């Protein structure tokens, strides 16, 4: 069972929160909401499903910080004249993973901007 | 020197290309453009004005971004096996789209920023050889 704020789902707890992070200072909120508090991770479609829903009836249409980040940072960037990856010119350095509550389609936007969010906990 | 078309700036010629294609179809196509051609590599300040230059003046009208060739090589959608709270990832849910692994130059930031993109777009850009 979850605390009266939270709600639950299969043995987790969740809760969406109204005041914009960057998704770093999201995450680690989350980890001080509850024991074992992280933002929200998605092992199936079901229990995205209930996520969107009830982040939609918590706040309607918005966005909400996902627990995935700097996605392609560890990806392997090159040139294709496979010249050496020196000078760099980021517009962003790193790319965060969201969602609207209208939909369970999976997004990206800068880790830096802002967003709303969804925290979760187990058992 | 560099042939009629291309220009020249330390060592290497460049020719802007005001076609719309997708990431993979115009470095192809660079590549049948010269021999050694390929998507423009920027690795210098220098360089880079140099670029944003050439597009400025030849890539006009297009409302789009400019193809570089500086991307992730393979076709994941991301690189990420574990969300924060250290589980495994399984289950994904990507728009095609929102995956961005490709990088392209834009007006609005003097065509002197790479912004990620998804490499399906199509877009002109710039050869070099
Ligand atoms: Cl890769
Ligand atoms: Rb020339
Ligand atoms: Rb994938």
């Amino acid at each position: 069972d979850c605390p009266s704020d939270w709600s639950s789902y299969e043995g987790h707890c969740y809760k969406p929160f109204s005041e914009p992070k960057n998704w770093a200072d999201a995450e680690n909120f989350c980890t001080q909401q509850h024991a074992g508090g992280h933002l929200v991770s998605f092992q199936s479609s079901e229990e995205a499903d209930f996520v969107v829903k009830l982040a939609f009836q918590t706040f309607g249409h918005s966005i909400f910080w996902m627990g995935l980040s700097n996605v392609w940072n560890q990806c392997n960037w090159q040139w294709s004249n496979a010249a050496m990856l020196r000078y760099k010119a980021w517009a962003e350095e790193s790319y965060c993973v969201y969602f609207k509550s209208t939909n369970n389609k999976w997004r990206s936007r800068a880790c830096r901007m802002m967003a709303q969010f969804v925290c979760e906990f187990q058992a | 020197d560099c042939p009629s078309g291309w220009s020249s700036y330390e060592g290497h010629c460049y020719k802007p290309f005001k076609l719309y294609k997708t990431w993979d179809d115009a470095e192809r196509f660079c590549t049948e453009q010269a021999k050694g051609g390929h998507l423009v590599s920027i690795e210098s300040a220098g360089e880079a004005d140099f670029v944003a230059q050439l597009v400025t003046e030849n890539i006009q009208n297009t409302k789009s971004y400019v193809w570089i060739g500086l991307r992730v090589q393979g076709k994941e959608k991301q690189c990420s096996s574990e969300w924060s709270d250290g589980s495994s990832v399984s289950y994904e849910n990507w728009i095609e789209a929102e995956s961005k692994t490709c990088l392209g130059l834009e007006k609005e930031t003097g065509f002197r920023k790479w912004v990620n993109i998804y490499c399906g777009q199509q877009n002109p850009f710039v050869c070099e050889a």
